[PDB]
DNA sequence: GGAAGATCGAAAAAAGCACACGCTGACCCGCGTGGT
DNA sequence: ACCACGCGGGCGGTAGCGTGCTTTTTTCGATCTTCC
RNA sequence: UAUAUGUCAGCGUGU
């Protein structure tokens, strides 16, 4: 459970761009099909992703990236299907 | 998709392309069947099809048929929903003029003709005639003639001239001129012209030929040719009970003028004589001009229910406006509402939501998952599921409401903590369970008050609510910083009878092991809550790294305090808890707990204080009774001395030593003293009325009385309220406001007679009434306030800026209001702060001042304080985070994106209520007397020395300020004009002691030099007279004013001149001029001719002779010039009386080496300040009185004026105990000054007397410099909140305000083009709002436009 | 009172009002000021278009629930329309500008 | 020394007057006038 | 010769919409006074 | 989700 978000706030630091964060990160879990990198302890989406995000393994620059890993292995993989 | 909104007038080749056909007929249902009649307001061939993808006719009826015109009837086949869209037009058989751009001043029709507004009135509604061409005759183009005049002139010349009649021939006049022509020659007319009215009336003509041309519009295009009409769609016949349909007043308009138009058509079509088809067009004109504007001319049309019909421009504008009941707030889906209860077992973040409730609102997750899990297949099931409440029903609801927030809102939504997110809870009953500790933020009690919870859908919305608007996130108040969550009523009470103390109490003494062992002796009856005992208590405190480290020792405490050590974290010491818990005691400690541990262990110490408060008021069982309101047996002796003096008092008057006002007051001060004494002597009894025997000995100790209990913990009820319940009620007062002689002497224990109740109702009821009266203004302030600081968001970090405001503790002779603490709390400095007498700096420049910077600058003695502000910044479109300051919510700076005008807005007006509306209501001491020890410090004075040796005042603005030893003026005193001082500068005093004496009955002339008065221009009878004493007989010489001298008199002035034994002036020391001092008006001399006198001696005496809280804050808001305004010097430099005309005397401002253009009419019976030759500088009170914000802008700068407002405001509010900071008010002062008036054109293009925006201004003439151009000079304007709100760049948010009419008039003329920047633009088109969390994304929009 | 989703008026297609007849609660000028001084874009912007008048948005929002995806697409309100035929009713011409 | 610009004062007009909720009443009709 | 559309809808009265609000803007009539 | 057909006045309640 959550009762507050001060120490995932300090974390990212603006508390504005906090809420964008974990929205992206609840839309990876629910749409995406993603899975969490915290145990599911029954929570919801968005309190899974603050958790996660609360201990530093989700920020943007991390989104980022993963992202980018995965556009460029889909990249690969249908290239070598094309070819 | 779009960027902008651009609004014009409307030609009628584009109102014709806008429309899909044309209506010709009124018939709108057969009412036989419900098909659309033909050519008529409702039509499918214009508009579209009835239903979807059907035809009328039908004979297509399926979407293969999609987007082909039927044949037999010619309806589109397409969605029904084209009829919201799809319009049409009429076209008139006559012009008709535009009503907006007619009778909304200024008539732009009018400005444009440069002729009246009433003869366009009646050239238009055919009453006369104007000659559309003049021709070579006597008669002038645009000359209004009458039918006579007509006649005359069509007889003397029969076609020479061409004189029309009606909106035609005003169309005709503004086709034929020329826009370019006539703003030539307006323009080089007002160039040669000097008359101030002619040369206003020409820049407004030019500025409206300018908007004209540099924008598409034609003059034409404002008479109304081709006449639009709104889709059916949005007009539409609402059906009832049986055949009979809702009245629609825009159906009956348009009916109105389609069968005007007709009969117009059939009239022109037969060749009717002119009588008749004139008639017509008026008739048509006045029906065009209803469906446009019902009551904007003339009486508006009713209908059939007796009242005027709701025209276009009545459904736009208005309250009941498109923009302010659909727009800017609008009724939403997945919402409810019920009455609040309370819930003692919830948690700060948590809230009861009813079984029924929770199911309505969060049935689409509910269906939802019920498919997930298989439970149902399709939608119907669900809903059959849902309809008859199965048992997976309910756990599948408690499975949605896991963790998504709700929120929950007030009716009155005052301030930001009017609505707040809670988590969910299901349970039974029909009431909403709420927080007790969040309702002192709700304003909210259960004595019947509804709330209503709305269900946000998507995953940012819920975070939002988790992160933002959650209850436990909202802690400060974002209007001072104060804390928002504290115990009120019973927690209070249960904390204070735990934590309190009796000197023979059950177990009294003993020793236990811990708050355990304390817990169990109370719980098993062995001991009492308030047994004296020593515990073994084991404290962690925090080392320098932050450690825990233990301490245990034997503590001399309670056992209930001990009990209560049990909840307290392990952070906190044991001093918080081992004395009397009270309200003040109880916040103390959740502060310390909030600044030592943090947020979840204080919101979790705040919840368990909470509960064992709770718990333990219920085991006190405390109650009140009867005999809990003790009264002293000394209040009879009491009274009854107070009514022998006012007995003896009644006998002196009625003796005739005493006069009826001095014996009043003396009543009343008896009655007040014998009140003042009735309540110490109950006070005393109950404070200490019980008594224990400890050891046989009788001992006193604090009360345990019901009444004193609350009264002592903050619970509820203060010194007043107790003095009411047990002593005499005091006097009372009448409505107006005077006080009755004789006051209420019985309790409210006591019966008090019908007399004293019918005294105490006019009291009651005047406070009634002010309390209900002060909502209406409240909110209007509010709304303008949010309206004027709505777009001010912060978008920027730093500006950089070294630019700022002082900051010094404010101090009106005897108080400190605000020390320099609360000030500069949480505010950047602009500058180095130097230690005081080292010259070495105590702060960096750009550091923000906390706490600790607090704390040393107190402890070094800092008085003034340079700190950045809001109105300093240099940031254009918004505000940087640096000059603003520290956020007030949360602790940190505040971060970029924030709405700091909303909160500002917000902040300001919600403490509207606690002010008064309603007006309230001995002489000025004469003497200034210092009530500290310290030394005395004198501030712009010129002062001399008289005979005695003392030191007389010869300027008008003096300031004594009394220093402490430590530099901090802690006090400040106005010395007037010739006033004697009893000790110099730099002299120390001691407290009480007189050090400046005056006489305030009348103003004297002081002398600067020694010698023989000379007498100079005075003739009995012409200017002066010698009149005799009434009893002592000297004559003594009265100087008449210009209204009882004669014209011979007129130039003879009155002077006195200080002469040495040759018979000539003394040079005056520094000065080559020789010392005169100019007798004025009324002016009384005692002195006889040839008197030596010294120096400060008196020659002349003349003699000398409000609003509520909300009135006054809504007058500083709104820049209201004063009824009788100081008049200040608008230049520096020495003054001179000239010829006095209209009753008015002249002034002559001569500067030194400038030249002398500026002179004064001031009104005669405005008092004179200055006198005859003497020296001021700018900004100089010339007539006592109070200062137009609009001078002080003018003549002291912007921090001047700012310092002001902010000052006025403050002491507004101090005065009913209202915390506000001064960054609210400072955003408001900054919004208010945001245009400014050109000087100099310089190298930029604007107009020299143009008023444009101050960043338009600063953006120019810094692109300017950075060319190596030459700038324009600006002079920043001071506006009222709602003229700087109508005077802004986007017109959509003038319009949605008030005044939308004139608005949108001005709009449409200019061709404004708006971009959709700010708050309330984008609310209402309904993108995301440029700030807060989709501040970022509108950064984006920002980086996509650029590239 | 308690409203999901019920009827909607027919000139600016927004819920009703009252318990009497199924409508929801009224979102009014001070609940935005409150709002605009939380951050709460998203929802407000959910408040303002999804919940009230974007028809197209509200069927989107509905279908999303029902599948289990907590996303809404703004659109545009159809009060905005109606204010902008309103006022193009009248002389004078309002449109958006795409550039 | 009299026409024109400046000033004062009365008058007329326009715009504003918080939020939320509940209930009830009306949503024809009467002359009139040509069509039949 | 009776009747159904139709249309505009104001009471009261040689018309004009007023009687217990406040603030801002504009207009005109009377008075002054400036000066070539 | 789109369902069966809602608009104006007057009165009242709570802040
Ligand atoms: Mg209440
Ligand atoms: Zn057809
Ligand atoms: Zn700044």
């Amino acid at each position: 459970a959550r009762v507050t978000v001060q120490d995932a706030v300090e974390k990212i630091g603006n508390r504005f761009d906090l809420v964008l964060v974990a929205a992206r990160r609840a839309r990876q879990m629910q749409v995406g099909g993603k899975d969490p990198l915290v145990p599911e302890e029954n929570d919801k989406t968005t309190v899974i992703a603050l958790r996660e995000i609360e201990e530093g393994l989700i920020n943007n620059q991390i989104l980022d990236v993963r992202e980018r890993q995965e556009q460029q292995e889909q990249e690969a993989a249908e290239l070598q299907a094309v070819t | 998709e779009f960027d902008a909104i651009k609004i014009a007038l409307a030609s009628p080749d584009m109102i014709r392309s806008w429309s899909f056909g044309e209506v010709k007929k009124p018939e709108t249902i057969n009412y036989r069947t419900f098909k659309p009649e033909r050519d008529g307001l409702f039509c499918a061939r214009i508009f579209g099809p009835v239903k979807d993808y059907e035809c009328l006719c039908g004979k297509y009826k399926r979407l293969k048929h999609r987007g082909v015109i039927c044949e037999k009837c010619g309806v589109e086949v397409t969605q029904t929903k084209v009829r919201r869209e799809r319009m049409g037009h009429i076209e008139l058989a006559s012009p008709t003029a535009h009503i907006w751009f007619l009778k909304s001043l200024p008539s732009r029709i009018g400005l444009l003709l440069d002729m009246p507004l009433r003869d366009i009135e009646r050239v238009l509604y055919f009453e006369s005639y104007v000659v559309i061409e003049g021709g070579m005759t006597n008669l002038e183009r645009q000359q209004i003639l009458t039918e006579e005049q007509y006649l005359d002139a069509l007889e003397e010349f029969g076609d020479e001239f061409d004189a029309k009649m009606g909106a035609e021939a005003i169309q005709a006049l503004l086709k034929s001129m020329d826009l370019e022509q006539e703003c030539e020659q307006l323009r080089e007319e007002l160039n040669e012209t000097n008359s101030e009215t002619k040369r206003k009336k020409l820049t407004k003509r030019i500025k409206l030929l300018e908007a004209f041309v540099q924008s598409g519009n034609k003059p034409e295009w404002m008479i109304l040719t081709v006449l639009p009409v709104l889709p059916p769609d949005l007009r539409p016949l609402v059906p009832l009970d049986g055949g009979r349909f809702a009245t629609s007043d825009l159906n009956d308009l348009y009916r109105r003028v389609i069968n005007r138009n007709n009969r117009l058509k059939r009239l022109l079509d037969l060749a009717a004589p002119d009588i008749i088809v004139r008639n017509e067009k008026r008739m048509l004109q006045e029906a065009v001009d209803a469906l446009l504007d019902n009551g904007r001319r003339g009486r508006a049309i009713t209908g059939s229910n007796k009242r005027p019909l709701k025209s276009l421009a009545d459904m736009i504008k208005g309250k009941q406006g498109r923009f302010r009941q659909n727009l800017l707030g609008k009724r939403v889906d997945y919402s409810g509402r019920s009455v609040i209860t309370v819930g003692p077992y919830l948690r700060l973040h948590q809230c009861g939501l009813p079984k029924k409730m929770a199911l309505e609102l969060f049935k689409p997750f509910i269906y939802g998952k019920l498919e997930l899990r298989g439970l149902a297949t399709t939608i119907k099931a669900a809903k059959k599921m849902v309809e008859r409440e199965e048992a997976v029903v309910w756990d599948i609801l408690d499975e949605v409401i896991r963790e998504h927030p709700v929120l929950l809102n007030r009716a009155p939504t005052l301030h930001r903590l009017g609505i707040q997110a809670f988590e969910p809870v299901l349970i039974e009953g029909k009431a909403i369970q709420l927080h007790p500790l969040v309702c002192a933020a709700y304003n909210a009690d259960f004595d019947g008050d509804q709330m209503a919870v709305h269900v946000p859908l998507t995953l940012e919305a819920q975070l939002e609510a988790r992160a933002l608007m959650m209850s436990t996130n909202n802690i400060l108040s974002p209007a001072n910083g104060e804390p928002i969550i504290v115990p009120s009523q019973d927690v209070v009470l249960g904390l204070y009878y735990m934590t309190r103390d009796c000197v023979n109490a059950k177990g009294e003494g003993m020793v236990l092991t811990g708050p355990k062992e304390a817990e169990r002796l109370y719980r098993s009856g062995l001991a009492s809550l308030h047994a004296r005992v020593k515990v073994r208590i084991t404290e962690y405190e925090k080392d320098a790294n932050g450690e825990l480290v233990a301490k245990t020792s034997l503590k001399d405490t309670t056992v209930g305090r001990a009990i209560l050590w049990m909840i307290v974290p392990k952070g906190l010491p044991y001093s918080i808890v081992n004395q009397a818990l009270g309200k003040k005691a109880i916040s103390k400690m959740l502060n310390t707990c909030y600044r030592i541990l943090g947020l979840k262990p204080t919101v979790i110490f705040a919840d368990q204080i909470m509960y064992t408060g709770f718990a333990y008021a219920a085991r006190s069982g405390a109650s009140v009774g009867i005999d809990d309101m003790v009264i002293p047996e000394k209040k009879h002796e009491i009274i009854s001395e107070a009514e022998a003096e006012v007995a003896e008092i009644q006998e002196q008057f009625q003796s005739g030593l005493v006069t009826a006002g001095e014996r009043y007051n003396k009543v009343i001060d008896i009655w007040a003293a014998a009140n003042d004494r009735v309540s110490k002597a109950m006070m005393d009894n109950l404070q200490t009325e019980t008594v224990i025997n400890r050891d046989g000995q009788e001992e006193k100790q604090v009360s345990f009385n019901s009444i004193y209990m609350m009264a002592d913990s903050g619970a509820r009820g203060s010194a007043a309220q107790i003095r009411q319940l047990a002593g005499m009620r005091g006097l009372m007062a009448k409505p107006d406001g005077s006080i009755i002689e004789t006051p209420i002497t019985a309790n409210f224990r006591e019966g008090l007679n019908v007399l004293q109740y019918f005294i105490s109702t006019h009291g009651a009821r005047k406070g009634l009434a002010d309390t209900a009266l002060k909502t209406a203004n409240s909110g209007y302030l509010t709304r303008r306030l949010v309206d004027v600081a709505q777009d001010l968001v912060v978008t920027e970090d730093d500006c950089g800026t070294h630019e700022g405001i002082m900051m010094t503790p404010v101090i009106e002779g005897g108080d400190v209001k605000e020390p320099l603490r609360d000030r500069v709390l949480g505010r950047v400095t602009a500058e180095d702060v130097l230690k005081p007498g080292t010259a070495d700096i105590l702060v960096p420049r750009n550091t923000l001042l906390h706490e600790q910077w607090c704390d040393l600058l107190e402890e070094n003695s800092v008085d003034a304080v340079k700190v950045r502000s809001v109105v300093s910044c240099d940031t254009d479109f918004g505000v940087c985070a640096h000059c603003y300051g520290r956020d007030l919510a949360r602790g940190h700076i505040i971060n970029k994106g924030e709405a700091i005008g909303v909160i500002a807005a917000q902040s300001i007006g919600e403490p509207g209520t606690q002010l008064t509306m309603r007006t309230f209501h001995a002489a000025a001491e004469s003497s200034i007397q210092v009530k500290n020890k310290g030394s005395i410090k004198l501030s712009n004075v010129k002062s001399v020395v008289n005979s005695s040796g003392k030191l007389v005042i010869t300027s008008r603005n003096t300031e004594l300020k009394l220093i402490d030893e430590f530099g901090r003026t802690k006090e400040s005193y106005k010395v007037p004009y010739g006033a004697v001082l009893a000790k110099g500068d730099g002299e120390q005093v001691a407290g009480g002691e007189t050090v400046a004496n005056w006489d305030p009955h009348t103003m004297p002339v002081i002398t600067e030099v020694s010698g023989f008065v000379r007498f100079t221009d005075m003739i009995d009878g012409q200017t002066i007279t010698r009149q005799t004493d009434e009893l002592t007989g000297l004559s003594s010489l009265v100087v008449l004013d210009s209204a009882e001298r004669t014209a011979g008199g007129k130039d003879l002035r009155p002077a006195l001149k200080i002469v040495d034994a040759q018979g000539n002036d003394v040079l005056i020391p520094g000065t080559d001029m020789p010392a005169q001092y100019f007798l004025p008006g009324k002016a009384i001399v005692q002195l006889e001719d040839g008197v030596q006198i010294s120096s400060g001696d008196t020659l002349a005496r003349i003699p000398q002779e409000i609003t509520g809280g909300l009135p006054r804050v809504a007058d500083l808001f709104e820049a209201r010039r004063p009824k009788e305004p100081a008049i200040l010097a608008e230049i520096s430099g020495i003054v001179s009386f000239g010829k006095e005309t209209k009753g008015k005397r002249r002034l002559v401002i001569t500067p030194v080496d400038g030249s002398d253009p500026y002179e004064e009419m001031i009104p005669k019976w405005r008092q004179l300040n200055v006198f005859e030759g003497e020296r001021v500088e700018r900004g100089d009170v010339i007539s006592d009185g109070p200062e137009a914000p609009h001078d002080i802008l003018r003549l002291r700068g912007v921090h001047a004026v700012t310092r002001y407002i902010v000052n006025e405001v403050q002491d507004v509010y101090r005065l009913q105990g209202v915390k506000i900071n001064d960054k609210h008010i400072e955003v408001i002062v900054r919004q208010m000054l945001r245009k400014a008036t050109i000087v100099n054109a310089g190298s930029s293009d604007f107009l020299e007397g143009e008023q444009v925006e101050y960043s338009r201004v600063k953006i120019a003439n810094r692109e300017l410099e950075a060319n190596g151009k030459v700038g324009a000079t600006y002079s920043r304007d001071l506006l009222g909140i709602t003229k700087a709100s109508l005077a802004t760049e986007s017109f959509i948010s003038a319009a949605s305000f008030q005044e939308t009419t004139r608005v949108l008039t001005e709009a449409a003329v200019a061709g404004k083009r708006d971009e959709l920047r700010g708050l309330k633009e984008n609310v209402i088109v309904g993108r995301l709002i440029p700030a807060g969390t989709g501040y970022a994304y509108h950064q984006d929009r920002m980086r996509r436009r650029a590239a | 009172h308690a409203r999901s989703t019920g009827s909607y008026s027919l000139v600016t297609q927004q819920p009703l009002g009252g318990k009497a007849q199924f409508g929801g609660q009224r979102f009014g000028e001070m609940e935005v000021w409150a709002l605009e001084a939380y951050g709460a874009a998203y929802t407000l912007q959910e408040m303002l278009t999804v919940k009230s008048d974007d028809v197209n948005g509200r069927t989107k929002m509905y279908k999303n629930i029902v599948d289990g995806n907590h996303q809404m697409e703004p659109g545009m309100p159809e009060s905005f329309n109606v204010l902008l035929k309103e006022i193009r009713s009248l002389g004078i011409n309002i449109e958006l500008e795409d550039e």
